[PDB]
């Protein structure tokens, strides 16, 4: 409720000066208060207060009166103010897992919107990560498995969400290297590369999770061993995302990412059948994976991309992640990863996701677990309803972005689905696939509403 | 309350005072003279008889009369008191305002200074007296902004004068209670009250050890008081009218007096009959400051209600007729604007000043148009008459001696006029309708980044001069924030504007929202030979075409003549002006129509 209230009231914060100083004073007093769960809200206030305003801060007894002093503001003083208010957050990283979660999630926007603090946020992240990453020539489990777990009172919980940390430093390094350049950022990517090249070579027995050892949901070692699998799961996802973009297009990185997905999928198979969480792929990366995997056909990429295209399970994984993002948008108006609260970026990305899923279904119904085509059609079914529910004034722009007024475009789409429905209904029964016809009828309803 | 925007129409540099001078301070180490102008500007002059142009700089931040100044801290700092209810602390060497104290609630009238404690105190018409350690004020910064006060109580009425002694052990106040009230500034305890004087006291002095007091009064007398005996030991009645200003030499034996009767006397306190007529000034004397380089003082500076400041030389004391007849140095002053008439277009203004010069100004462009010389003012008003009515949309005041224009929410947007009737051409061939106040508001804030929309800067028809001061104050008293038009792009100025600009200005300047229109109901009836309503700017021609249609361009105008109160109406005249100038009855305007 404090996060939602502050987000709602921040337009008044944007244009004022007395209000911002009052909030700063309240949050500063709340930080030093020894009562816990007060810091849990103080940091949540500070992230919003800092990731939206470039300059903040100013320019009692009865016997004292405030007076106006006409000193024009000193930029270096304000920069030192920001640096101190961020150093407080730097030493706030010895708390429970939720504060670490929201700090890791807010640092990317803090770096993006206040460019001056660039060379200190990364000296926070890089100096925190090295508590776990273990640099040597060869020690096969390169990330420390147990260093982020706690054992007090036999109520085992995790403190350091290592996956979220590594994701945050990944996005921070991407924004640093790609955009705002015109040797710490030269060392950090080498650290990341030495994480990949010794994580794909993990036997998965060097995490001591080789066989289905305990994995229970009730015992002592079981819950900890379960929690110590989601960390490596998220690390594998984020490392896939980075190793896509470390180099433009070469087969070596693609052998790396495919083998690392194999090491993800083996663990997911082991963990799933015995007894989940969301994925860590950024939304724009999901779109740039789908579009670059199905649609584009430039001959230079083809040699390397044939390796990633031949993994049938990888296709299902990618479309499942896209479907998960669409589902999260359907439930609430924010996707998980970055740009989650910015609606226009989600709309622009969703346009491309629709444009590529439509091509995948329509272009190749050759002979049609579940097949890929049904997953694509289910994604269309979810995403049209999402568009109609949330992006109401932009339906015309959405229909303009696919490849005259809205009604002719919608008639064309309904004809496209119409012909396929007729084609798969014309077959004699013999267990005809009724799921596709049923959800096609659902899509036709949701589209004929237009 | 309700926030008004104002601005002053003036030149970028006013080297000379534009009004009288209320107070003077002389810095002996740098030979610099400070004048506290009634025109709200403090100016620093050089008193070197070398230079021909003694002007050095102006310090402009005050908004109204500057009533007193005191040079503090061995001449580094001057503190000033003004009728805008604030006290400001200036760096006197660089000439900028460092702090503004706002604890007073009415006109601050008098300031006092105790050199040996480097202590100053302020007092005014609000009956409060605050004591301030100057070094605490100078230690103020943007973080350490806390100041704490100590004040004296007992005073029953508005304070008009105030003096402290050099040791800072006695303070005396003068007021309309006629009694002067005395406190110990070190303990704030009330001390004795000496009653006896019968009128206001505008001039007070104490000897170095606070044992004698001189009071000057509007009853025309000077009185000498012993504080050790608590009584009057001599009364001097050397003036015919009120005494407004007193000075005394270091030996406390000769008193220099001046006031409403323009005459300045030097009287020996031990032997009154030995007295010297020093001079007769050209205007009531308001304040004097001796140069004290040498024991028998060489000269006395004299402030009057006129804009000129005269230095008079003092040959000596040993010897009806004035000792001196012409000033020794003269700092020239300028004219004040004393009379103002707003013309019928509600766009131009005619002025008269104290030199009987007449000028013509452009309120919209915030500048002068032509000097018209010493023509007769009322004949010039009658010669520049145009039969047009425009609703009132601003007010003018001459309190500072310059033209100050004030805009209020109640009527700022009342005046729509056509581009054609204005001096703004029709480059696309047509003239739409402009709201004057909204254009002015957009010009004043042209440099404020928040009004810039995705690039346009301003309104596209005119600029104001970049140096025009723009002041945001509350109605009745308290100025909130003052800046120059060109300075709006600063980050500090933009922050304070965002904090201070009222929503009713934001409406026009930011959202680009059109103000409400105004419609006029009127009657049409066959007494030239139905209840309708239209825009107040609609031309008679449009009603003529209306009538032509409903009773079936060039032919309409040729055939139908429109009348009001039996007078033939000019088809180009609009309904608003007709109603204002011709309708002399009550209830709704009634027009009679006919066919010819």
């Amino acid at each position: 409720t404090v996060q939602r209230l502050l987000k709602a009231v921040q337009p008044l914060l944007k244009v004022s000066m007395s209000m911002r100083d009052c909030l700063i004073l309240v949050l500063r007093k709340a930080m030093f208060a020894n009562q816990l769960d007060a810091r849990k809200s103080a940091v949540a206030g500070f992230l919003l207060l800092l990731k939206n305003f470039k300059v903040l801060g100013s320019l009692l007894s009865v016997s004292q009166v405030h007076v106006d002093v006409h000193s024009h503001y000193n930029s270096v003083a304000n920069e030192t103010f920001c640096l101190e208010i961020m150093d407080s957050l730097r030493r706030c990283l010895s708390q429970q897992a939720d504060v670490r979660l929201m700090l890791y999630e807010g640092f990317y926007d803090v770096l993006r919107r206040n460019s001056q603090l660039a060379n200190s946020v990364m000296q926070t992240l890089l100096s925190q990560l090295k508590q776990f990453y273990e640099p040597k020539p060869d020690l096969l489990p390169p990330l420390k498995l147990e260093a982020c777990i706690l054992t007090q009172g036999d109520k085992i919980s995790l403190q350091e969400p290592l996956d979220y940390l590594l994701c945050c430093i990944q996005h921070c390094l991407a924004w640093y290297k790609n955009t705002v350049i015109p040797a710490f950022y030269e060392d950090l990517d080498d650290i990341l590369e030495s994480i990949t090249n010794r994580m794909i070579k993990s036997e998965l027995e060097d995490f001591e999770l080789d066989k289905s050892a305990d994995f229970s949901q009730s015992t002592s070692i079981g819950i900890k061993n379960n929690i110590c699998a989601f960390l490596v799961m998220g690390v594998c996802e984020v490392l896939i995302e980075y190793n896509f973009s470390i180099s433009s297009f070469s087969k070596n990185r693609f052998e790396d990412i495919l083998s690392l997905f194999m090491c993800y999928k083996k663990l997911s198979d082991i963990l799933n059948e015995k007894a989940t969480s969301d994925s860590l792929l950024s939304m724009k990366f999901v779109s740039s994976l789908l579009t670059a995997l199905f649609r584009d056909s430039i001959q230079s990429h083809q040699e390397s991309l044939s390796v990633l295209r031949s993994s049938n399970e990888f296709m299902r994984y990618a479309v499942n992640v896209a479907l998960q993002k669409v589902q999260q948008l359907k439930e609430t108006g924010h996707v998980s990863g970055p740009d989650g609260q910015n609606p226009e970026k989600i709309f622009q990305n969703l346009c491309d996701i629709t444009r590529v899923l439509l091509w995948r279904y329509t272009s190749i119904p050759t002979s049609v677990g579940k097949s890929i085509s049904l997953l694509c059609l289910e994604g269309l079914q979810k995403i049209f309803s999402a568009v109609q529910q949330f992006y109401q004034p932009k339906i015309q722009q959405f229909l303009r972005a696919l490849d005259v007024s809205v009604t002719q475009r919608t008639a064309f789409q309904i004809r496209q689905f119409q012909r396929s429905l007729l084609n798969l209904l014309s077959s004699q029964e013999e267990d005809f696939n009724s799921k596709e016809a049923l959800l096609l009828v659902t899509v036709l309803t949701s589209l004929s509403k237009l | 309350r309700k926030v008004q925007v104002s601005y002053v129409i003036r030149d970028e540099v006013e080297k000379y005072n534009r009004n009288g001078v209320n107070a003077l301070q002389l810095d002996p180490a740098l030979n610099r003279l400070f004048t506290a102008g009634r025109d709200s500007i403090i100016r620093i002059w050089s008193v070197n008889q070398h230079k021909q142009d003694p002007y050095i700089a102006s310090m402009e931040h005050h908004t109204d009369w500057v009533n007193d100044i005191v040079l503090c801290c061995n001449g580094k700092t001057l503190i000033s008191a003004s009728s805008d209810t604030t006290v400001k602390v200036w760096n006197a060497h660089k000439g900028f305002c460092m702090s503004t104290l706002r604890t007073h609630k009415d006109y601050v009238k008098a300031l006092a200074y105790a050199k040996d404690k480097e202590l100053v105190a302020s007092a005014g018409l609000d009956r409060q007296i605050f004591l301030w350690d100057v070094n605490t004020l100078t230690a103020l910064t943007a973080s350490n902004n806390t100041v704490t006060t100590s004040s004296l109580s007992g005073n029953k009425d508005s304070i008009y004068s105030l003096a402290m002694n050099q040791l800072g052990t006695i303070i005396v106040s003068g007021s309309t209670e006629k009694v002067l009230r005395v406190w110990d500034p070190r303990t704030c305890a009330k001390l004795m009250k000496l009653k006896g004087h019968t009128d206001n006291v505008k001039a007070l002095l104490l000897n170095r050890d606070g044992t004698q007091c001189l009071s000057g009064s509007s009853d025309g007398t000077i009185r000498l008081w012993s504080l050790g005996q608590q009584r009057c030991i001599a009364t001097y009645r050397v003036h015919d009218e009120g005494v407004w200003a007193l000075q005394v030499n270091d030996a406390f034996t000769h008193v220099y007096s001046g006031g409403r009767d323009r005459k300045i006397y030097c009287t020996d306190l031990r032997n009154p009959d030995i007295r010297v007529l020093i001079c007769e000034e050209k205007a009531p004397v308001l304040k004097m400051e001796l140069d004290r380089s040498a024991d028998p003082p060489p000269a006395i500076w004299v402030a009057t209600t006129k804009s000129t400041v005269n230095k008079w030389t003092l040959k000596g004391i040993h010897n009806i007729t004035p000792l001196c007849t012409q000033p020794d140095q003269v700092i020239k002053g300028g004219a004040s604007i004393i009379q103002c008439h707003i013309l019928n277009d509600k766009r131009h203004i005619l002025t008269k000043d104290t030199n009987n010069n007449v000028a013509y100004w452009d309120v919209l462009k915030a500048c002068k148009v032509e000097d018209l010389g010493k023509v007769d003012f009322e004949d010039e008003i009658k010669k520049r008459f145009k039969m047009v009515y425009v609703p009132n949309w601003f007010s003018v005041d001459l309190k500072t001696g310059m033209l100050t224009i004030t805009l209020d929410e109640s009527d700022c947007f009342a005046a729509w006029v056509s581009a054609k009737d204005a001096g703004f051409s029709s480059p696309d061939g047509s003239d739409p309708k402009l709201n004057l106040g909204g254009l002015l508001l957009q010009a004043l804030l042209e440099y404020w980044p928040r009004t810039h929309v995705n690039v346009q800067k301003g309104n596209g028809y005119f600029q104001v001069p970049p140096h025009t001061p723009v002041i945001f104050g509350e109605a009745g008293g308290r100025t909130l924030f003052r800046l120059l038009c060109r300075d709006s792009g600063g980050e500090t100025e933009s922050m304070l504007l965002n904090e201070t600009v009222p929503q009713w200005v934001i409406d026009i300047t930011v959202d680009k929202n059109m103000p409400k229109f105004n419609k006029i109901p009127f009657y049409l009836q066959p007494h030239a030979s139905d209840r309708l309503s239209a825009s107040d700017m609609l031309q008679v021609r449009k009603v003529m075409e209306h009538v032509y249609e409903k009773i079936i361009a060039v032919l309409a105008e040729e055939k139908i003549e429109l009348l009001c109160q039996d007078q033939v109406l000019d088809p180009n005249m609009d309904l608003r002006t007709v109603k204002h100038f011709i309708w002399k009855s009550g209830g709704d305007l009634t027009l009679h129509y006919r066919q010819k």
